[PDB]
């Protein structure tokens, strides 16, 4: 069976315009585990994006977070670009500060 | 530590 | 009980692209101490976690050479998967592996796992008795026969009660200071205005280790389970996870709701509303 990848783009810390933090996205219930994921800073792609090994819950889903070191501004928009056999096209999740 | 698991 | 060790091996044939990839990484809690990659340009067992790297030449020698061989393994499985199913070699496969124990805070086994996944659904486990098994259909059942002929379960359960216990408690000592540590979550509840009706209030739980935790919303202390929007706990990325429940509410009755949070490092479970 297949399973749609869950999103989250958040900080590891609250953010704070102009203080240096980690931009994160966190792809988790998907399968299978083959995934694609961007971290974007106004719609260009973050090239130093590191992820963590490939892990799955009790359920067999998988789960994998993909992160960067970035500073928070008030202008710049962040997001996370994902896609999976269970989408037609990328899923865009832009970062919300408050979420 | 693992183990060596076996052929299903 | 308190502790557990579990490795999650992850084997996907690709047709076309070589052979089945074979990923393992093992956990204490929720915490990764190892990995290993049959993609690596050099695969072995890898340390994920400061105290696994006291481990000696021969640890890190024996797992290498135990995982290099459960990627073979698991290849030959999934070619022995495809039969049983009457699938054609050109599509792709996943097989995991989910094998592990759990001790009690007294370090003795709670209980032991060793079970399997194919294409991401149940296919065999070793019952909690350790001595049988349960198939999910005719194709595990043939598993179940060749393992039942084998003695299988005998291994499983050696390594189990045994082998097993002793590395979680090894593991557990030589990472006692963050293993053994709870970190109880940093609370606070936002405030979002949504109309002139309605604002949404947000109970945070950010910095806690282990990832267990509860967030519940109650108003005028009736939980609002089917009204809460919980996001599922995520990793922060410093070893630590955060976690949020948000409910929207008639604009003038914030006070008649308070967030509800538990967690094994805080001493009582905390209650918390908007303090504008």
């Amino acid at each position: 069976i297949q399973r749609t990848p869950k999103i989250q783009v958040y900080s590891r810390h609250p953010a704070e315009n102009g203080k240096s933090n980690f931009l994160n996205c966190y792809v988790s219930g998907f399968h299978p585990s083959d995934i694609e994921v961007d971290l974007l800073k106004n719609g260009e792609r973050i090239e130093k994006v590191e992820h963590s090994d490939l892990s799955f819950s009790k359920d067999w889903s998988f789960y994998l977070l993909y992160y960067t070191e970035f500073t928070p501004t008030e202008k710049d928009e962040y997001a996370c670009r994902v896609n999976h056999v269970t989408l037609s096209q990328p899923k865009i999740v832009k970062w919300d500060r408050d979420m | 530590g693992g183990k060596k698991r076996y052929k299903l | 009980g308190s502790h557990s060790m579990r490795y999650f091996d992850t084997a996907m044939s690709r047709p076309g692209r070589g052979e089945p990839r074979f990923i393992s990484v093992g956990y204490v809690d929720d915490t990764q101490f190892v990995r290993f990659d049959s993609d690596a340009a050099s695969p072995r067992e890898e340390p994920r976690a400061p105290w696994i790297e006291q481990e000696g030449p021969e640890y890190w020698d024996r797992n290498t050479q135990i995982f290099k061989t459960n990627t073979q393994t698991d290849r030959e499985s999934l070619r022995n998967l495809r039969g049983y199913y009457n699938q054609s070699e050109a599509g792709s496969h996943t097989l995991q592996s989910m094998y592990g124990c759990d001790v009690g805070p007294d370090g003795r086994l709670l209980r032991g796992h060793n079970q399997y996944a194919y294409d991401g659904k149940d296919y065999i486990a070793l019952n909690e008795d350790l001595r049988s098994w349960t198939a999910a259909d005719t194709a595990a059942q043939i598993t179940q026969r060749k393992w039942e002929a084998a003695r299988v379960a005998e291994q499983d359960r050696a390594y189990l009660e045994g082998t097993c216990v002793e590395w979680l408690r090894r593991y557990l000592e030589n990472g006692k200071d963050t293993l053994e540590r709870a970190d109880p979550p940093k609370t606070h509840v936002t405030h979002h205005p949504i109309s002139d009706h309605e604002a949404t209030l947000r109970c945070w739980a950010l910095g806690f280790y282990p990832a267990e935790i509860t967030l519940t919303w109650q108003r005028d202390g009736e939980d609002q389970t089917q009204d809460t929007e919980l996001v599922e706990t995520r990793p922060a990325g410093d070893r630590t996870f955060q976690k949020w429940a948000a409910v929207v509410v008639p604009s003038g009755e914030e006070q008649r709701y308070t967030c509800h949070v538990q967690h094994e490092g805080l001493p009582k479970p905390l209650t918390l509303r908007w303090e504008p």
